[PDB]
């Protein structure tokens, strides 16, 4: 009764008469464009897509901070002045971008790695979820960490577990895509990639499969060489000189790391050097029970069998036995795999699916 | 609420004629006044109301109307480029005292920049020249954009951070543009400080056979160095430059007269790493009574990226190895972990000293 | 009202009041530079003669989990990612992808991977990945891969033939669907001449 | 531009146009598949038609300024355009006394320098080298607190780094 | 503070009601006597303060030394129950101003924890005064659905002509956020940041030190050093500042104040301290008045710590995983978590025991 009249009695009054203004405030066109720069006096110019110039006063519905050039703001019609600014919706740019909420993922499917897993999960994991720890004892976290070892040891999925516990965004940059056809794209592309990530979130960065540069093989896209410095270097540049708290975690991972310039790795910023190797007998038999966990095996299939059988293959090689042997059951159609069907699954995987070569060997 | 305000003078600075300006330029001045459009056009007006003669000068962007053009208010030139906007960073979170240790590296530079700016008046005294230039590149990871953030807090003026990819655009014949774009704020904005980070993909010499597209990148030299020594002896502030590889540079680009100071960084010595951890054990926790010179001595000569990472680490053993605090236990095995643990490659130390 | 306004409708602005009057029509189905759609082809396995021995390689392989998702779901194991083809060219392999996606009612859509690189402001990368927001919206999709290599008619016989870089990109942009969406409905159908010519990492 | 350059410099008399770094034109060769040119090569021609038919005769005078030869147009120079070919050796014992000394009209000494036992102590020094040496001649006495720069601080001046001088505590024996 | 003693009756007593208010600024020890009785009243004190308020005369019209008197009352009487009504209808005998100010801040420290409709509609309807705004966050602070939703209600309060209710927005957000800090809470107190008024600014200042509570600096570390720009243009902004910036750092960032905990038990010492520093902070901030308001902080101080003894204080070692420390011993600190071994009763961190079963034993 009082505390209304003196609040939703003035307030109701200033909202009808506001509305009453936005008729001749903002036109029925609403004209918009591109603002180039901004200067203290309250004055701009906008450029709309006709490429026009014009010279006009900023009015209300707006502020010296939300003003940024390159920006798009709302225009008049007769006018021509500036009735506001107008937030970009549906993603800054792109739609396509890896950024996702929480997907799905555990720590049961990656085990077996938890002696590789410890020393990235403090390292990542452990500031973005318990950031006490390292606030309060004044250490300063790592800005990224990078990943080596042999091919097939199952680095893409060490990664996948942390976007789904840490609840934050998570961004993949693929290797192969950081060079560009028209020279100068190289460096403009990496620098929206920071450019997002830096505006919502710490969340994470990780590059996997890096090709690019190495041993040539692309010829559709030619760089003279010139090319190959502006596009590696804004990646070393933005991990060292732009300003940053240590929020940006920047995970780097391929099959050969050795190739790349260890300038670019930039040392003393990434502290977590992993290296991956095959597993032995011990590892492979809780590796097994994982992907069979959701498999329906016979009585007669034994986990250690197979696990005997197998021989100098990695992480990617178990997997695959149990996919080929779901297949061979597939096309009998049967609900429970017989051992007919994993004994001839492991033959094929390892001699035509798998070519293991001699590299390093001297027996 | 603010915006009742400003609704007040809707009634003039809105529905008002002049408002609606059309910004363009004046090609020729005659004392008639050609001006060009954007729209490939041209005209000739005279002066306004309140438009002063001397105000108009060529080459500068100048306002007129749209219905009925005449001068109204002049413009500063060089409205087109957007992207030198954001290359003025604000209060670099580094400090001057960050760069630790006593070296003599940090003398020389205060001396060439921050001297002049803040006391323009010693040197006046004898008649002589300050360097203009300066040469900052040393080994990586010797913290080199350290001291380029600690100067500009010093200074208190405007500072611009230059990617070495930045230059080259797009666009053939654009980065003769963007070079143009760094040294008209000089003129506009007076006393502040340019740096170039990773000059190695800027800086020219490239020379020319075999890949036939490599003197794209030349000509953004040929413009930087027309611009920074050019007929007219045009120069105000002090010029950074900075690369990891200083054997690809320009021989002309290091030759004097567009740089004086050189600074080359070292690797520090059993002194010189001592004050690397000195500085580092203000912060973490450090045990009442360790002796930090003894973990310095062990730890062979490196790179000073590699002296924090020491330090890092060494918060780090504390929970696995179930420990309070950093203790000394935990200090002699971040010297086999961080130094000889990592050893291979993802590092270098000394690794590239030309290419 | 606003409800029945979507993106990317042709629609009918005023002149005088400068305002909504009515909707036209929709947007086109080929979008950006060039976009290849065709639904339901004519090609089936009537027209494919001595191949039976390897149509029954493409059907319990590819067709046989597009029709029946349940199968490897119940088994536990892992939908298919892609199948290649390892043959001479001009043979015909790729009528085998057309006609397969006929039988299972899908919109056939190449990857040409020299235009999948343009210049734009945010777009410029994006048209190398774009075709898998248009496998997003269209489930059946079957992505196949055209502009292999150098059958000898271009020049560069050796190297790469730039197919590397976008079936590498299209495989690794499988995961984001089990671990997001937690379903796959897109396939990479690919092809080449030698078995060397692919890179190890495949 | 290099048209309207042209245009005006006969109404403007002859201006005598400057042109400095020419690196950046007068390079050729030839075009297959990548390293795009040409775009180049266009700026060139107009170079060298208008410094031929329709100019170039009495108040037309062009004035070329670039730093190295080995990378340039074989057709540039020519009769009727660059003329004299002009060399600047490295300044002699004599040449670099009188170039050292006039750097050092601004500055405030005692007169008890000389400036001849300084030229040996630079040995194949060019013009900017040299500019550097009275730089840091003014830069010793800050830190030295002097009120005039005496002879030993050029001498010092050469010890100090600015060009093939290193030191720091290096010694070889 | 949290001591209860009967020898105040003749020494503090007595001065409280010698007048010394309005001329001499004396007989402040109506303050000194709240912190003596908590949760309980007494009716000698209580007369001796109505008796300032009889006379009414010209001398005592003065509005600085209203809310000193009010503060005493509101720490006797919180938490004081359906007994609370008794002592309204005395206060309202006399019909001044100065006793619209005493049932606003009295009348919610007895309903202080339960939310109603009536009580907040009467502090609103006082507006047209320090503690009725203070009222709403005050009794909302033992229902979390009120608490996080009193953010919205504290909005609103802008709509008022007068600029000394916008002014006292930011002070109730304070009591509200002084246990977590929040994101939406930060977000509020950087419109009060900026503004012409400059009891506006500066009371938003001494807000952030409350709601970071706990910690050190989050989402404040470039809040506090915004108001760099501050110290040029006003010289009173130097103190000011800097106070609620040693209030995040306060015991060395370690030692906090707050009135919850894992029983859900109010403390009446952290209530006296913030409420009654919250208004008239400085001698600029509202009327005239000194700079000795704001020392009622350091009673309040409750650190935070967990430690295991045997019998006769032998120490225990635990294993606690937390912020530095991880995996501690004995002698430090932990929140929200505990051991895996066997406590004895509280099963919460502070100084517990630690009991062991003959199956399975595991100790140093």
């Amino acid at each position: 009764f009082v505390s209304n009249s003196e609040i939703l009695k003035p307030f109701e009054k200033k909202q009808e008469e506001e509305k009453k203004q936005l008729e001749e405030i903002r036109g029925n066109p609403l004209s918009i464009g591109t603002l180039e720069e901004i200067i203290d006096d309250d004055h701009a110019i906008v450029t709309s897509p006709t490429m026009p110039d014009y010279y006009v006063s900023i009015l209300s519905f707006v502020d010296k901070e939300l003003l940024e050039p390159g920006c798009s703001v709302l225009l008049h019609h007769k006018t021509m002045s500036i009735v506001g600014v107008l937030q970009d919706d549906a993603d800054p740019m792109v739609s396509v971008m890896k950024m996702d909420k929480s997907p799905t993922e555990s720590y049961s499917d990656i085990g077996g790695l938890e002696s590789q897993i410890q020393e990235i999960k403090e390292s990542v994991e452990l500031p973005l979820t318990h950031p006490e720890l390292y606030e309060e004892m004044g250490i300063k976290p790592p800005k990224g960490v990078i990943l080596y070892g042999a091919p097939g040891t199952g680095k893409t999925l060490l990664a996948k577990a942390v976007a789904n516990q840490t609840s934050a965004t998570f961004l993949r940059i693929v290797g192969s895509e950081l060079i560009q056809k028209y020279l100068g794209d190289g460096p403009r592309l990496c620098r929206q990639i920071f450019k997002v990530a830096g505006e919502n979130a710490p969340s994470i960065v990780f590059i996997d499969e890096i090709d690019a540069i190495g041993t040539k093989r692309y010829d559709s896209n030619s760089g003279g060489e010139r090319e190959i410095q502006r596009t590696m270097l804004e990646l070393l540049n933005q991990l060292d000189g732009f300003d940053d708290r240590g929020d940006v975690k920047v995970i780097m991972a391929t099959n050969k790391i050795e190739t790349l310039d260890p300038a670019l790795i930039r040392p003393g910023r990434i502290d977590r050097k992993i290296l991956f190797e095959n597993p032995d007998l011990s590892t492979k038999k809780k590796i097994l029970g994982i992907h069979t966990s959701k498999m329906n095996l016979s009585e007669d299939v034994n986990l250690e069998t197979l696990v005997t059988t197998k021989d100098d293959l990695s992480g990617a090689d178990i997997q695959a036995m149990c996919t080929e042997a779901g297949l061979l059951a597939l096309r009998e159609r049967r609900m429970q795999v017989t051992a007919e069907d994993f004994k001839q699954a492991k033959e094929r995987v390892m001699k035509n699916k798998v070519e293991e070569n001699l590299e390093g060997l001297y027996l | 609420a603010p915006s009742h305000l400003w609704d007040i003078m809707g009634d003039r600075q809105r529905l008002g004629e002049e408002h609606p300006l059309q910004v363009a330029r004046c090609t020729k001045i005659i004392k008639k006044y050609v001006i060009n459009l954007k729209q490939i056009a041209k005209f000739v007006v005279g002066l306004g109301e309140r438009v002063s003669p001397t105000d108009i000068e060529e080459g500068m962007r100048v306002g007129v109307d749209r219905s009925k053009y005449n001068i109204e208010l002049p413009l500063p030139p060089r409205i087109d480029p957007s992207v030198t906007m954001m290359t003025v960073e604000e209060k670099p979170d580094v400090t001057y005292s960050d760069v630790g240790g006593c070296k003599d590296q940090i003398e020389k530079l205060r001396e060439v920049v921050e001297l002049p700016l803040l006391s323009p008046e010693r040197f006046a005294t004898l008649g002589i020249d300050p360097p203009k230039g300066i040469l900052l590149y040393g080994p990586p990871g010797t913290g080199k954009t350290l001291c380029a953030r600690a100067v500009a807090n010093r200074t208190d003026a405007t500072f611009i951070r230059v990617i070495g990819s930045e230059l080259v655009q797009k666009y053939v014949g654009e980065g003769a543009r963007m070079v143009r774009e760094l040294f008209e704020m000089a003129r506009t904005k007076k006393a502040c400080i340019i740096f170039f980070d990773e000059i190695d993909a800027v800086g020219g010499a490239r020379f020319d056979d075999g890949a036939g597209g490599d003197n794209e990148v030349q000509r953004t030299m040929l413009e930087l160095i027309t611009q920074l020594d050019g007929f007219d002896p045009r120069g105000n502030i002090k010029v950074m430059f900075a690369t990891n590889r200083p054997n690809t540079l320009d021989p002309a680009l290091l030759r004097p007269g567009r740089i004086d100071r050189k600074v080359e960084f070292s690797l520090p010595d059993l002194e010189g790493r001592a004050n690397i951890f000195r500085i580092h054990s203000k912060s973490m926790s450090v045990e009442r009574g360790i002796r930090w010179e003894l973990i310095s001595r062990l730890c062979p000569n490196s790179t000073g990226a590699e002296l924090r990472s020491v330090c890092t680490e060494a918060g780090m053993f504390a929970i696995r190895a179930r420990r309070k605090v950093a203790t000394e236990k935990d200090f002699l095995k971040a010297v086999d972990k961080v130094i000889s643990g990592y050893k291979k490659f993802s590092s270098t130390s000394r690794y590239m000293q030309y290419n | 009202n606003v409800k029945d306004l979507k993106a990317s409708q042709r629609v009918c602005l005023r002149s005088d009041s400068y305002m909504l009057h009515k909707v036209l029509e929709n947007k086109a189905d080929p979008l950006v530079s060039l976009m290849m759609v065709e639904k339901v082809p004519d090609s089936t396995y009537d027209m494919v003669g001595g191949l039976t021995k390897q149509i029954k390689e493409i059907k319990e392989v590819i067709e046989l989990p597009v029709k029946h998702p349940e199968l490897f779901e119940s088994l536990g194991i892992a939908q298919p990612k892609g199948v290649i083809l390892y043959g001479p060219p001009g043979t015909g392999k790729t009528l085998l992808a057309r006609a397969v996606a006929h039988h299972t009612d899908c919109k056939f859509i190449r990857v040409s991977g020299a235009e999948l690189v343009q210049k734009y402001i945010g777009e410029g990368s994006r048209m190398v990945r774009e075709l898998f927001v248009m496998a997003r919206e269209h489930a059946p999709s079957i992505i196949f891969m055209d502009e292999i290599d150098s059958i000898g008619s271009t020049r560069v016989e050796g190297s790469g033939g730039g197919d590397s870089e976008v079936q590498r990109t299209m495989l690794e942009l499988l995961n984001q669907l089990d671990g997001f969406e937690t379903s796959k409905n897109i396939k990479i159908i690919m092809a080449t001449n030698r078995l060397d010519i692919l890179d190890p990492a495949l | 531009l290099v048209r309207d350059a042209f245009a005006l410099a006969k109404e403007k008399a002859p201006t005598i146009i400057f042109i400095d770094e020419l690196d950046a034109i007068g390079t050729k060769r030839f075009d297959s598949e990548k390293s795009g040119d040409r775009e180049v090569q266009r700026t060139m021609l107009e170079l060298l038609n208008q410094l031929d038919g329709f100019s170039s005769d009495d108040r037309v005078k062009v004035l070329a300024a670039t730093n190295r030869v080995d990378v340039l147009d074989p057709a540039l120079l020519r009769s009727g355009r660059l003329d004299r070919k002009i060399e600047f050796p490295l300044p002699s014992e004599d040449s670099r006394a009188q170039i050292l000394q006039i750097h050092s009209r601004k500055m405030t000494t005692d007169d008890d320098i000389n400036w001849q036992e300084l030229a040996r102590s630079t040995d194949e020094f060019n013009g900017a080298q040299l500019k550097a040496v009275t730089v840091e001649a003014g830069m010793i006495a800050l830190r030295n607190g002097q009120s005039s720069v005496k002879h030993e601080d050029f001498v010092e001046g050469i010890s100090e780094v600015q060009a093939r001088k290193s030191k720091s505590v290096s010694f070889y024996a | 503070a949290g001591s209860k003693n009967d020898e105040v009756l003749g020494l503090l007593l007595p001065i409280a009601a010698s007048t010394d208010l309005p001329i001499e600024t004396a007989a402040m020890a109506s303050l000194a006597l709240a912190h003596v009785f908590v949760g309980t009243c007494n009716g000698d004190i209580t007369t001796s303060i109505m008796d300032n308020f009889l006379e009414r005369t010209a001398i005592e019209l003065k509005t600085d030394w209203v809310r000193f008197l009010a503060l005493a009352l509101g720490i006797l009487y919180m938490g004081q129950g359906e007994q609370v009504d008794d002592v309204l209808e005395t206060i309202s005998a006399i019909e001044h101003p100065m006793t619209s100010a005493i049932e606003v801040l009295v009348g919610s420290c007895a309903y202080t924890g339960t939310g109603d409709v009536l009580l907040i509609q009467d502090l609103l309807h006082r507006l047209t005064l320090a503690y009725a705004v203070l009222g709403i966050a005050l009794i909302a602070l033992g229902e979390d659905i009120g608490k996080e939703m009193s953010l919205r209600h504290f909005g609103h309060l802008m709509h008022y002509g007068n600029e000394h209710i916008r002014r006292m927005v930011p002070l109730a957000m304070g009591i509200v956020s002084v246990s977590d800090p929040q994101m939406k809470v930060f977000d509020t107190l950087t419109r009060f940041s900026h503004d012409a008024d400059l009891e506006v600014s500066m009371n938003s200042i001494f807000a952030m030190g409350l709601c970071g509570a706990g910690t050190n600096n989050a989402r404040l570390a470039q809040l506090l050093r915004q108001l760099a720009s501050y110290y040029s243009r006003e010289q009173d902004a130097l103190f000011i500042t800097r106070l609620a910036q040693g209030l995040l750092h306060l015991g060395k960032g370690t030692m906090t104040m707050d009135v919850f905990n894992d029983a859900h038990v109010l403390n009446k010492v952290t209530l006296a301290s913030i409420l009654t520093t919250a208004v008239g902070l400085v001698s600029p901030s509202f009327m005239l008045k000194h700079h000795q308001l704001f020392y009622m902080l350091n009673a309040g101080i409750r650190p935070k710590f967990i430690l295991a003894l045997n019998d006769e204080g032998e120490p225990i070692k635990v294993n606690v995983r937390v912020g530095q420390p991880v995996l501690l011993n004995h002698g430090e600190r932990a929140e929200l978590e505990t051991d895996e071994y066997i406590s004895y009763t509280s099963h919460i961190e502070g100084v517990v025991i630690l009991k062991k079963n003959p199956d399975y034993r595991e100790e140093e």
